């Protein structure tokens, strides 16, 4: 495989110093100018704390419809002119957009009487003046009040704030340009603002919607493989093996008459067609990436809610056990990390890593914090920052040693927690899971032997080592928020330039949450736990 | 012959978030918004003026003329200040 | 992504040293008291040689039941006392575990005459003494002997032997906490043990058993890319577009009257519906990471027989030519990392390893033997351990030289084996096959050039380097069984201390193999090898 | 009326292994294990004792009282020593 630089006309090839927006080919990527996204192009400013540091792109405007959409300094030009009935949209989109037209007609919006829950009902009658319905125009009380306010019972990292929080306020996606996380965008935003996520405009047929795959296109991946542990598992196995078999998988069946021989996502997570998909949740451990033990007492009824659910097709014992081995292998877990951190903070504290933190490019806030710093557990001149404040965790802009822890956590232990969860026994051990973790240790070993090993080299030979430029500043590190912010707002922080507040600050965890949590603490006489 | 009435949905926004227990006016009828911050009129024709108020002090007004049987869905952002802890 | 301090109530959050089985959230795992498995939890000890290091959950008590469960010393407690009859049991079950029942009465089992084979016919009738049926329970002559017996003619690495040899005597399992290793105990003792495999209990459906999924549960994944090899391969890709298609793949005949378009894992391990799924194998090649040319005259009949399987739906000479390009690609395969190794052999020999094996953590024998010694080809001072006496092949507690070593032959030369058979070019190639080699090979160099320039510049400068303490303890590490063998039994090895006799010591090749193998030497005129 | 009999299954293992060519004894029917190391007994109604003896000079007891139609799995572990190459 090689950079083909023939064949292609040459008048098409890029050389170097001319514009990356130009259109032509630059070979590897190299040598073009970077002219960064169209800020002239029509589009909408994303909503939230950090609205001034969020650079967006026109097509985000139908992810967060009711602000990015439907005001009316926002809405985009349609070339289209007129107030139309109901048979103009379909007669006129029926051939403009065939599969839209072949979608609604299918759908029961189409069918519905007295009066058919039409394209007006959902875009309006005025052509120049067409809006994007989210999920608030769906959960209206004359329509879905009950599944937009089941899904709004969910809390952090749930269906009900993976937009507003998860996403709005997400730190690499203000820090970087827009498209490199464009992608996060489109994913984030959908379950909380858009309800054609899992049953699909514009058929909204709910029996596609209680198929497993529909949970893939974002439960899966680096940091989630949700949808691989279950689809490798014998759940999935039998899933895989039976779903077109109606005798075995009959998708028509309202969920709670759900009487599969296997069990899907829908089957668990969205009990009795619950829509907060959270419901049935123990307690966040943010991603799993935080650690507990769900079988303590603490959480026995939680734990005991899970068994009731499992008590389908299993033995309360068999399944009681078998979420007791996942405790297991998350307790495991953070018991390799805790030593993979360990060597890494010991880098930082005897101040042998290569780089230290004020050595590496301003992070997304303009400041200097170290990458893996925990504000609750960290306090010190070593870590930066103010207390109790946390650093950026990263897998970008970093040393080996912080990329790999973030990566030991952040992606192989997930696949523990998931891969126990959903029954994939590979996922836990083999395939990236403990022994993924094993690798990654012996690799921070290795980069802090060798980082140590330079260090004592340097000392007795004289040689003060001056961090590489390339550490500090590059092309794409350039780009980011962190040299900005320290260039153009010497003294301050993002936060001090985005005084607004936040998700948290708004949101809070549900009274009936702190309670049980209080009562079991004192049932068993737990100390309660700090800020 | 019945005069199809104008749908009027108003949704009232705190850069990006739903405003819970907004009042909105329009024309004569009044709606406090619930968890969707929007508010569903059904009017006859006509010109009508759009308020939303909310108990920090924050106003937006919009004029909507509206003709039989329009449907338009209305987004009124009250900025930040809108938005209040819990 | 960060690691969330939010929103969670307080009173939840784990603190600096207290118990990780509190329940307590603690934020990326850290800060917490490792409390161990639960040891006061009513189980079964494991089988075996190594019974006493052999650490175990409640869980396994299903895996391996004869010992692990229908003991009267083990048996678990259950709520429920009475004996019934089968009447009693369905009628009671149809409620209290649904999916069992709906399972059982589609069961030909239920339906059987004159008696039913009942949930007490495998299970008992005494609720208070109740059993789980292992496969000697399905295998009496009065039942399925037949497919009992086939399986058991399977040699080592077989269906016949993967928990009584690969997992009852699994190193890593042995050493580690239990539930680090939890998915291995739940997937290997199965073939075995239970066999629900395949065919799920309680349906037990040959139809279902027929498909190719069937066997993706645990023939998938980093070390053996089994599924992922086939599914993606020609054949893979022929079953996906056509499997519910009744006209090209029809699962209700039986695999003897099998006339599918394209083959199943099935039509080619299982061929005429054998339980030995190793039947058809040339030679156990240790999941691939020893090398043999299969396509040399000494396995001309057994290579021949592959060829009578694919000749089904190919021409004889295009299936021999094809298989023979998997042969090339198994010694090529070898050739890089038989480099590979020598890299990784001169840095210990040269003792500028970093570190050497007596600076690491003691294996799980509570040796300091190196990781990649092979005691049929390796011996001396430098290698440790007694002659004949192999290392702890791992990717944990290891240099990176060693772990990528094991990754080289361990994952992605198992890909380029399990690629060619199945028709994945990709996965013998691009898809960390081949070219996965190539990576790990310069990744190995490099990692061997860095350790050697550290060691040249302190011997000139005079530091005598000493090993980081990270090396020899940690958090996890100080879990495992070589420390405590070291500082508990300080003269001896595990060996010494679980003195039984092995798998290996009372299982031998069949009489037909050996005297195949010594007919075929002497009719090519080939000197035997050595032990 | 039929006095239904009760099935019993003895299984012989040796730390984990079927023990092949152990013999079981219970009653007056003496059945000896194949590869399979389980035999199944159907008896009448009463109090048995069973025995597990071997070629390797290790033997295992217990007694069972079965009623009328029972099923009873009974494992019995006689140890390391009842295991001998091949
Ligand atoms: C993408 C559009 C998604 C689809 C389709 C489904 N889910 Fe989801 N889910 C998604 C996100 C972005 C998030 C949370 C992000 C955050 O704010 O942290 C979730 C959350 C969940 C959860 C809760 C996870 C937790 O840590 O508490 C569950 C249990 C969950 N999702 C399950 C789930 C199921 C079963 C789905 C199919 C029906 C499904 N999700 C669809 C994104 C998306
Ligand atoms: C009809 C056959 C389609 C063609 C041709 C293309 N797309 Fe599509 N797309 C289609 C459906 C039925 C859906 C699911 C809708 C849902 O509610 O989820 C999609 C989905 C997308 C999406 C993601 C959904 C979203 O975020 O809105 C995108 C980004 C998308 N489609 C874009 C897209 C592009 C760029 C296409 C041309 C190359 C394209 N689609 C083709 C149906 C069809
Ligand atoms: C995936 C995680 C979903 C998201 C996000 C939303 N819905 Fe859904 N919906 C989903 C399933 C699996 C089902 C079938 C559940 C069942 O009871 O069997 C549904 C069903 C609906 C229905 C039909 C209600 C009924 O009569 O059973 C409606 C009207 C509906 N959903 C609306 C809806 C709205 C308004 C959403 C956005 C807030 C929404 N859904 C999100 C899966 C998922
Ligand atoms: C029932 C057998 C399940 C099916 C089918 C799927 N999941 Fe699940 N999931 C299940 C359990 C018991 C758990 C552990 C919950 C606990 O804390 O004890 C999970 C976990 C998740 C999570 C994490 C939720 C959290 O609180 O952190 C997610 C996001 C999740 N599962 C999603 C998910 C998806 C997308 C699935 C379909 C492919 C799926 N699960 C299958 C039980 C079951
Ligand atoms: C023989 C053909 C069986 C009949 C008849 C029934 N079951 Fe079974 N069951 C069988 C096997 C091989 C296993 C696996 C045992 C193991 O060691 O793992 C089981 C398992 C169970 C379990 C526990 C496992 C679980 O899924 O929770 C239960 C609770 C169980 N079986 C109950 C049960 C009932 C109620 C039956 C009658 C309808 C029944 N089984 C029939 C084999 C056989
Ligand atoms: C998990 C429960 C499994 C299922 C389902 C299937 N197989 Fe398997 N297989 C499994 C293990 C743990 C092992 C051997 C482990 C060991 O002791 O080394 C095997 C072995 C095989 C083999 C032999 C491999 C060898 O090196 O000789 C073959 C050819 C094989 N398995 C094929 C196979 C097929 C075709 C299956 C579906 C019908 C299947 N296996 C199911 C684990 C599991
Ligand atoms: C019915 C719809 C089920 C629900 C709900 C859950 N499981 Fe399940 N599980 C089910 C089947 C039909 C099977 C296949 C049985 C077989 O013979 O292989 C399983 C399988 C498992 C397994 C693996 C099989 C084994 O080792 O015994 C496990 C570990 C398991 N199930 C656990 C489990 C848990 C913990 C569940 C709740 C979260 C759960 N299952 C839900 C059917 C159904
Ligand atoms: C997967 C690798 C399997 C394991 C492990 C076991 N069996 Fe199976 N079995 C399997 C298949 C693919 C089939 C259909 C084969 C065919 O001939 O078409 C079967 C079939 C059976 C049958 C039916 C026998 C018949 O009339 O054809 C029985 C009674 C049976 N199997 C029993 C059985 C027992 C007792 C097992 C444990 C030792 C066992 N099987 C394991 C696939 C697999
Ligand atoms: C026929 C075309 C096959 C299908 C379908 C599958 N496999 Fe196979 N497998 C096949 C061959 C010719 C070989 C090489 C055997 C040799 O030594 O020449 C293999 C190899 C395996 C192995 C390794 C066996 C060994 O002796 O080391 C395993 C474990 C295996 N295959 C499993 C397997 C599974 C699980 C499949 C379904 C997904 C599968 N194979 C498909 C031929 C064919
Ligand atoms: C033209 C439309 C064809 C007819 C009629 C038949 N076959 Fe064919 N065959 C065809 C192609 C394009 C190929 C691939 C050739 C290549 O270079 O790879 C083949 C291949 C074969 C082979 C060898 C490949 C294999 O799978 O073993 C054989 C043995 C073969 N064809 C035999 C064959 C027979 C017996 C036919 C009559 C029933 C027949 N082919 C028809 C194209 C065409
Ligand atoms: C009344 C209800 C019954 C009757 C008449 C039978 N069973 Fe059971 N069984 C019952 C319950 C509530 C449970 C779950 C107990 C718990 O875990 O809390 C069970 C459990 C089983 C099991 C699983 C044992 C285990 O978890 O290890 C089996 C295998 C089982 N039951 C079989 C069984 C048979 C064969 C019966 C007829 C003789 C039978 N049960 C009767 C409830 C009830
Ligand atoms: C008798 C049996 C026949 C007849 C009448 C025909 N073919 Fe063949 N053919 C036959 C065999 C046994 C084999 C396999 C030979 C081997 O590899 O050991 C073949 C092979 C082919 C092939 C594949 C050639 C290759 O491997 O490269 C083809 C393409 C083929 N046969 C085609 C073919 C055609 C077109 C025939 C009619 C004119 C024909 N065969 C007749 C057996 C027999
Ligand atoms: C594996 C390799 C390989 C084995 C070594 C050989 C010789 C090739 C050759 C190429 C070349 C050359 C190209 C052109 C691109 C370049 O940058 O040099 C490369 C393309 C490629 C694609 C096209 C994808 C696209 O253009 O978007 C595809 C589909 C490839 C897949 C095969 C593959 C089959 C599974 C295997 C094996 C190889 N390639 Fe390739 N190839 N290839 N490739
Ligand atoms: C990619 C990223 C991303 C782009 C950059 C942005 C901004 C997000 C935001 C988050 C945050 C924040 C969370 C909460 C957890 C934490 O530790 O900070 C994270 C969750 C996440 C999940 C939930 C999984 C769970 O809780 O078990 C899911 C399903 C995510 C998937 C999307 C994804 C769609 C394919 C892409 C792209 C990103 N995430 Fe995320 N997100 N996310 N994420
Ligand atoms: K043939």
């Amino acid at each position: 495989v090689e950079i083909i630089t023939h064949w292609v006309p040459h008048e098409v090839y890029g050389m170097p110093g001319e514009p990356d927006n130009s259109g032509k080919v630059f070979f590897s990527g190299l040598k073009a100018k970077y002219m960064g996204y169209p800020k002239d192009a029509q589009r909408s400013p994303y909503p939230g704390k950090y609205s001034k540091f969020w650079k967006t792109l026109p097509a985000y405007r139908y992810y967060i419809p009711d602000y990015m959409y439907n005001r009316d300094e926002v809405r985009p030009s349609n070339p289209i002119k007129g107030t139309f009935k109901l048979e103009q949209c379909v007669a006129c989109h029926s051939v403009m957009t065939p599969g839209i037209v072949r979608d609604y007609n299918k759908s029961a919006h189409s069918k519905a009487e007295p009066a058919p829950t039409g394209c007006d009902t959902c875009h309006g009658n005025n052509h120049q003046k067409l809006t994007m319905p989210s999920s608030k125009a769906c959960g209206t009380a004359e329509c879905h009040e009950t599944q937009y306010n089941e899904q709004g019972q969910g809390g952090i990292g749930s269906h009900a704030s993976c937009s507003s929080f998860a996403q709005v306020e997400c730190a690499w996606s203000i820090e970087r340009p827009p498209g490199d996380t464009a992608g996060c965008t489109f994913c984030h935003t959908s379950p909380e603002e858009r309800c054609s996520t899992c049953h699909q405009r514009h058929q909204f047929d709910p029996a596609v919607a209680r198929r497993s795959e529909q949970c893939k296109t974002c439960h899966w991946g680096k940091d989630h493989r949700d949808w691989e542990a279950y689809d490798i598992g014998l759940h999935g196995t039998v899933y895989q093996v039976n779903k077109w078999d109606t005798e075995q998988f009959d998708f028509s069946k309202k969920l709670s008459d759900a009487d599969y021989v296997g069990p899907t996502c829908q089957y668990c997570h969205m009990r009795g067609g619950h829509h907060n998909v959270q419901r049935a949740s123990i307690v966040y451990t943010s991603m799993g990436m935080s650690m507990a033990d769900r079988g303590a007492p603490l959480w026995k009824e939680k734990r005991d809610r899970w068994v009731s659910i499992c008590d389908d097709c299993h033995s309360p014992r068999f399944a009681r056990e078998n979420l007791q081995a996942m405790d297991e292998s998350v307790k495991d877990a953070s018991l390799k990390y805790r030593e993979t951190f360990k060597v890494a903070e010991d880098l930082l504290i005897d101040g042998v890593l290569d780089p230290m933190p004020k050595d590496l490019c301003p992070d997304w806030s303009g400041q200097h914090i170290w990458s893996l710093k925990i504000g609750a557990y960290h306090d010190g001149e070593a870590y930066g920052g103010t207390t109790g404040e946390s650093g950026e965790f990263r897998m970008s802009n970093c040393t080996d040693v912080e990329r790999l822890c973030f990566e030991s956590v952040g992606y192989f232990q997930t696949y523990i927690y998931k891969g126990m969860a959903h029954g994939s026994w590979n996922d836990a051990t083999y395939s990236d899971g403990s022994f993924g973790m094993d690798r990654w240790l012996v690799n921070v070993k290795q980069n802090a032997s060798r980082a140590r090993r330079l260090a004592a080299l340097e000392k007795k030979v004289g040689i003060s080592w001056q961090p590489e430029q390339f550490w500090k500043t590059g092309e794409w590190l350039d780009q980011l928020t962190g040299p900005y912010i320290v260039k153009n707002h010497p003294g301050k922080t993002i936060f001090d330039l985005c005084p607004d507040p936040g998700w948290l600050d708004t949101h809070h965890a549900p009274a009936e949450e702190v309670e049980y949590i209080e009562r079991k603490l004192k049932e068993l006489g737990i100390t309660a736990g700090s800020h | 012959y019945d005069v199809k009435p104008a749908k009027l949905w108003v949704t009232a926004i705190a850069i990006g978030t739903p405003i819970v227990g907004a009042e909105i006016k329009v024309g004569d009828e009044e709606c406090t918004t619930g968890n969707n911050g929007t508010c569903v009129f059904e009017l006859r024709p006509g010109t009508y003026a759009i308020s939303v108020h909310e108990h920090g002090g924050q106003s937006a007004h919009k004029e909507v003329s509206l003709e039989e049987g329009n449907i338009l869905f209305v987004s009124l952002d009250l900025g930040a200040k809108a938005r209040h802890p819990s």
